[PDB]
C-alpha cells in the first residue's frame, strides 16, 4: 500500500489568512503518463466530499484560485491563499497511483478566535438509573476554545481508565466554540464502593487543572 | 447535473448480507471506471471497491475482498455492491463516487502505452447509503435527567439536561420544551458503547433563579422503538 501522511492533523484559522495543509506519501506519485495522481478533496460537515484540486495542481472546475496545489513525488501541499470562514471543515489527500486508492488522515479545519475557558459542571447519577442498576456520572466542558481539552476522572482520588467516553459538539457559527461531554459509567455496587467522584479538567484557558467534584449521596 | 444516488443500506446482523446500488444521472456511464468508498462514524474515508467501464475490471481494499462484490449495469446505468459475511468494522456510510474521466479497455495493440486499465481520482460523490452492522437488538432509551444543583450552578447561571442512555439503533432526537427553547442548548453526538447500544446527552444552560419559576422538559424521540419520552427536569 502507498501510505498517505497528512499534516497538520488539525489547524485553527483567521480568516483572511492564509492556511497550508501537507501530504506526504511513502513513494513516488509520479505515473508512466508524466502525470502524478494526487488529489485533495473537501468535507463540510454533514455533507459529501467534494473535489478540490486534481492531479496534483488542477483546481476542479467551479473552485476558486484561493486554492493553490503544489508538489511532486512524495511531497504536495494545498495553500489556501485567503481563507474565508465557509472554509470549514475536514481536507483530505488522496493517492490513485496504484491500488488501494488511499487518503490521507485528513486535517480539520475550525476557525481561530480569543481563548476561552471551559464552564465545568458535573452530574451525579440520578436515582432513578440506580435503581436500574447502573450509574453515569457526566461532565459537561461548557463553549470553550481551543477544542484541546482533557478530562479525566478520578475516583477516591484513583484514575479511571476504560470507562469513560467523550464527545464535542462542532464549531458553534455564532462564538466559535466547543462543548464536551464526558460519561462514566459503572455498576451500581461499584458507584456504591466510593464516595468522591471528580472531572478534573485541563485547557490552556485554564491557568491550573480545575477540578469539580462531589460526594455520593449528598 | 451529474448525480450519483446509493440506496440499500439499513441494519444488519454481523454474517448476514446487503445489497446497495447507485443509480446515476447526466454522463454516458459505460465509459466512466467507478468507486465504493466507505466511511465509519467520526472517521476518515477508506476506498472499497472499483470497477472499470467495462466491467471486465474489478478491485477490492484488503478489508473486504473476498467477502464484497462489485458489479455494474451498463444497460441500467446502475453500480452495485454486494456485501457478505458482514463484519461489526463495516460500519460506515458508503458513497458512489465516479472516476473523474473517461477511461476504456487497454489497447494489447496498435501501440504499448498500457495493457491494463487505468484508474484516477473521483470528481462526483453520491449522498451515501448507512449500513451499521451489530449484533444488538432495537431498545427503546432511558431517560435519565442531569439535574441542576450547586454542582451545575455559578453566577446565577445552571446547567440541567438529559441523558438518552442504552438505545438502538440510531437516531434519536431531542428537543427542550417542544422545541421552543434552543437558547443554551447543546445535544452531543451520540456514543456507541461496549455493550453495543448508543448513548447521548442533550444540555442546557438557564438562569438558577428559574429552576422553581419554569418548567424543563426534554421531548426524546426514538422512532425505531416508537418511543416518545417527554422527561420534567428538576433540581433534586
Amino acid at each position: 500500500d502507498i501510505v498517505m501522511t497528512q499534516t497538520p492533523l488539525s489547524l485553527s484559522v483567521t480568516p483572511g489568512q492564509p492556511a497550508s495543509i501537507s501530504c506526504k506519501s511513502s513513494e513516488s506519485l509520479r505515473q508512466s503518463n508524466g502525470k502524478t495522481s494526487l488529489y485533495w478533496y473537501r468535507q463540510k460537515p454533514g455533507q459529501s466530499p467534494q473535489l478540490l484540486v486534481f492531479e496534483v495542481s488542477n483546481r476542479f472546475s467551479g473552485v476558486s484560485d484561493r486554492f493553490v496545489g503544489s508538489g511532486s513525488g512524495t511531497d504536495f501541499t494545498l495553500r489556501i491563499s485567503r481563507v474565508e470562514a465557509e472554509d470549514v471543515g475536514f481536507y483530505y489527500c488522496m493517492q490513485s497511483k496504484d491500488f488501494p486508492l488511499t487518503f490521507g488522515g485528513g486535517t480539520k479545519v475550525d476557525l481561530k478566535r480569543t481563548v476561552a475557558a471551559p464552564s465545568v459542571f458535573i452530574f451525579p447519577p440520578s436515582d432513578e438509573q440506580l435503581k436500574s442498576g447502573t450509574a453515569s456520572v457526566v461532565c459537561l466542558l461548557n463553549n470553550f476554545y481551543p477544542r484541546e481539552a482533557k478530562v479525566q476522572w478520578k475516583v477516591d482520588n484513583a484514575l479511571q481508565s476504560g470507562n469513560s467516553q467523550e464527545s464535542v459538539t462542532e464549531q458553534d457559527s455564532k462564538d466559535s466554540t466547543y462543548s464536551l461531554s464526558s460519561t462514566l459509567t459503572l455498576s451500581k455496587a461499584d458507584y456504591e464502593k466510593h464516595k468522591v467522584y471528580a472531572c478534573e479538567v485541563t485547557h490552556q484557558g485554564l491557568s491550573s487543572p480545575v477540578t469539580k467534584s462531589f460526594n455520593r449521596g449528598e | 447535473r451529474v448525480q450519483l444516488v446509493e440506496s440499500g443500506g439499513g441494519v444488519v446482523q454481523p454474517g448476514k448480507s446487503v445489497r446497495l446500488s447507485c443509480v446515476v444521472s447526466d454522463f454516458p456511464f459505460s465509459k466512466y471506471p467507478m468507486y465504493w468508498v466507505r466511511q465509519a462514524p467520526g472517521k476518515g474515508l477508506e476506498w472499497v471497491a472499483a470497477i472499470s467501464g467495462d466491467a471486465w475490471h474489478v478491485v477490492y481494499s484488503n478489508s473486504v475482498q473476498g467477502r464484497f462484490l462489485v458489479s455494474r449495469d451498463n444497460v441500467k446505468n446502475t453500480l452495485y455492491l454486494e456485501m457478505n459475511s458482514l463484519k461489526i468494522e463495516d460500519t460506515a456510510v458508503y458513497r458512489c463516487a465516479r472516476m473523474f474521466q473517461e477511461s476504456g479497455p487497454p489497447r494489447l495493440d496498435r501501440w504499448s502505452g498500457r495493457n491494463y486499465y487505468y484508474y484516477s481520482g473521483m470528481d462526483v460523490w453520491g449522498q451515501g447509503t448507512t449500513v451499521t452492522v451489530s449484533s444488538a437488538s432495537t431498545k427503546g432509551p432511558s431517560v435519565f435527567p442531569l439535574a441542576p444543583s450547586s454542582k451545575s450552578t455559578s453566577g446565577g447561571t445552571a446547567a440541567l439536561g438529559c441523558l438518552v442512555k442504552d438505545y438502538f439503533p440510531e437516531p434519536v432526537t431531542v428537543s427542550w420544551n417542544s422545541g421552543a427553547l434552543t437558547s443554551g442548548v447543546h445535544t452531543f453526538p451520540a456514543v456507541l458503547q461496549s455493550s453495543g447500544l448508543y448513548s447521548l446527552s442533550s444540555v442546557v444552560t438557564v438562569p438558577s433563579s428559574s429552576l422553581g419559576t419554569q418548567t424543563y422538559i426534554c421531548n426524546v424521540n426514538h422512532k425505531p422503538s416508537n418511543t416518545k419520552v417527554d422527561k420534567r427536569v428538576e433540581p433534586k
